[PDB]
RNA sequence: CUUGAGUCUCGUAGAGGGGGGUAGAAUUCCAGGUGUAGCGGUGAAAUGCGUAGAGAUCUGGAGGAAUACCGGUGGCGAAGGCGGCCCCCUGGACGAAGACUGACGCUCAGGUGCGAAAGCGUGGGGAGCAAACAGGAUUAGAUACCCUGGUAGUCCACGCCGUAAACGAUGUCGACUUGGAGGUUGUGCCCUUGAGGCGUGGCUUCCGGAGCUAACGCGUUAAGUCGACCGCCUGGGGAGUACGGCCGCAAGGUUAAAACUCAAAUGAAUUGACGGGGGCCCGCACAAGCGGUGGAGCAUGUGGUUUAAUUCGAUGCAACGCGA
């Protein structure tokens, strides 16, 4: 009941799993998705379009304000970076700018060894 | 493997003159004994009279469209494991595959005899029932409705 | 990586910037490391592109 | 005496070294706001974290390690090795007009010094990663691979240890010997009118001729043709082990046998077989369907079991309604 009017989109774009939540301008949760809560789980989401089923919930969660418009914000890689958008796209929303908000370092801390199969 | 001719033309029905209807009584057909198949359904697919009253011709197709798949699915041997990317289905096979549902589900029904447990399932297939139209569903639930491979 | 356009539509332009980062230098990190297996490999994919 | 070697001058490029600063991205953590039932992970899963509010998101703060892009078939170094930007101290390499010294050189047992990583001592530090260790999973088992955690360690100082497939598996120095394309850096010159064009030095890639080679291949940066000095090898196993010496805090290092045993051990290349290697193919091989066998009663054969005998044979696809 607030009617935020406007706010950025963080898309969590994932391997395992993607999330996208429409926060507001400053920063505030207003409403996310989840494939894992999408219905289907186990791994059988990641796939792009089952996270746009995902996102697309937002819109029935943070509809209850009225986005008029709003900006995407595309974290890591995984099937989840173009599916949300072009969902979001579709829902009735605007945009305002995509951008790819990926933690990208400089050769800081070392990545784990891991996977030797 | 590599062949690649054309399809079988089969011969019409033996009145109406349809390969629609054609093949459908070989899919009916059994032990080659066609002649019985043709007395099975011929008659069944006229019998739709007692059970409405008219031209009792459309029906047929009216019936198949309650039976009418659009997806499947088909397990492929990739990613190590094996995936299920569901596809939709050619006209080809659309009309044919059900006519196997409406037939290979109307033997179970146990009716008076395959003569009518036949009849009554067209009427049940416009107006879904058995597990011929069942069997639609039951298919659908897997392709388009698991597009995430699709 | 900033896009920006007037006149709602969903092109794309986001793809251009799909070509100095983006999913690459990503999974280049994702698992471990390297050390002396790039030095190695990145010399000998250097032989590859020759011909 | 001057061409070897060296000095001086003036330039050039460089992740060469030692010290001290400093910047930005990311991770983790601490705090607070928003917000709500999932997050994380895998082939799946589970451990684990979540309603004491995670994850996500945003604001502020703390801290440590490493410096995307440039980055290259690149550069510097004796080797090991050396990548952000800045300053300070410092080494070597190269070119050019030259000027100077005048064989002052090459190699080098012993000797001295430098040495990846792991490891060791004292004291710091500790984000990420991660031997050990602990859970979860996999499996016939799984003291593993995988997953959730995680200590030493990885980082700093100072001292020790001296090894590596410390590899070009190719000692250092010098002179000769067809060529082609390229890289990087200096210099001379050319309507320098240009990106540019022609030479002449340094270092360096790839192809390759003569020749060399057991073959692979090496081929002016030689494994070709020669000269100077040094290290080293003499069948495989036993064994780089034992013993003794020396070194070390300790791991352990260095030097280095015998007994006995085998008739080979080995190198490259060839033919083929195979590969849970790759490319391209065909077969009712699969996929698409039609009907079966597996259950049932009976037939038939076989292995069993039995029998005085249950005659002999046939036994993965090629044995069993087979010799009959
Ligand atoms: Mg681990
Ligand atoms: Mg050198
Ligand atoms: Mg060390
Ligand atoms: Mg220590
Ligand atoms: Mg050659
Ligand atoms: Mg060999
Ligand atoms: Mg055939
Ligand atoms: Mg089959
Ligand atoms: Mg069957």
């Amino acid at each position: 009941r607030k009617q935020v009017s406007d706010g950025v989109a963080h898309i969590h774009a994932s391997f395992n799993n993607t999330i996208v939540t429409i926060t507001d301008r400053q920063g505030n949760a207003l409403g996310w998705a989840t494939a894992g809560g999408s219905g289907f789980r186990g791994s059988r989401k990641s796939t792009p379009f089952a996270a746009q089923v995902a996102a697309e919930r937002c819109a029935d969660a943070v509809k209850e304000y009225g986005i008029k418009n709003l900006e995407v914000m595309v974290k890591g890689p995984g099937p989840g970076r173009e599916s949300t958008i072009r969902a979001l796209n579709a829902a009735g929303f605007r945009i305002t700018n995509i951008t790819d908000v990926t933690p990208i370092p400089h050769n800081g801390c070392r990545p784990p060894k891991k996977r030797r199969v | 493997r590599r062949r690649v001719i054309g399809q079988r033309k089969i011969l019409p029905d033996p009145k109406f003159g349809s390969e629609l209807l054609a093949k459908f009584v070989n899919i009916l057909m059994v032990d080659g004994k066609k002649s019985t198949a043709e007395s099975i359904v011929y008659s069944a697919l006229e019998t739709l009279a007692q059970r409405s009253g008219k031209s009792e011709l459309e029906a047929f197709e009216v019936a198949l469209e309650n039976v009418r798949p659009t997806v499947e699915v088909k397990s492929r041997r990739v990613g190590g494991s094996t995936y299920q990317v569901p596809v939709e289905v050619r006209p080809v096979r659309r009309n044919a595959l059900a006519m196997r549902w409406i037939v290979e589900a109307a033997r179970k029904r146990g009716d008076k005899s395959m003569a009518l447990r036949l009849a009554n399932e067209l009427s049940d297939a416009a107006e879904n029932k058995g597990t011929a139209v069942k069997k639609r569903e039951d298919v659908h639930r897997m392709a388009e409705a698991n597009k995430a491979f699709a | 990586i900033k896009v920006r356009e007037n006149e709602p539509f969903d092109v794309a332009l986001r793809r251009f910037k799909r070509s100095c980062e983006k999913a690459g230098v990503l999974a280049e990190v994702r698992r471990r490391e390297f050390y002396e297996k790039p030095t190695t490999e990145r010399k000998r994919a250097k032989a590859s592109a020759v011909k």
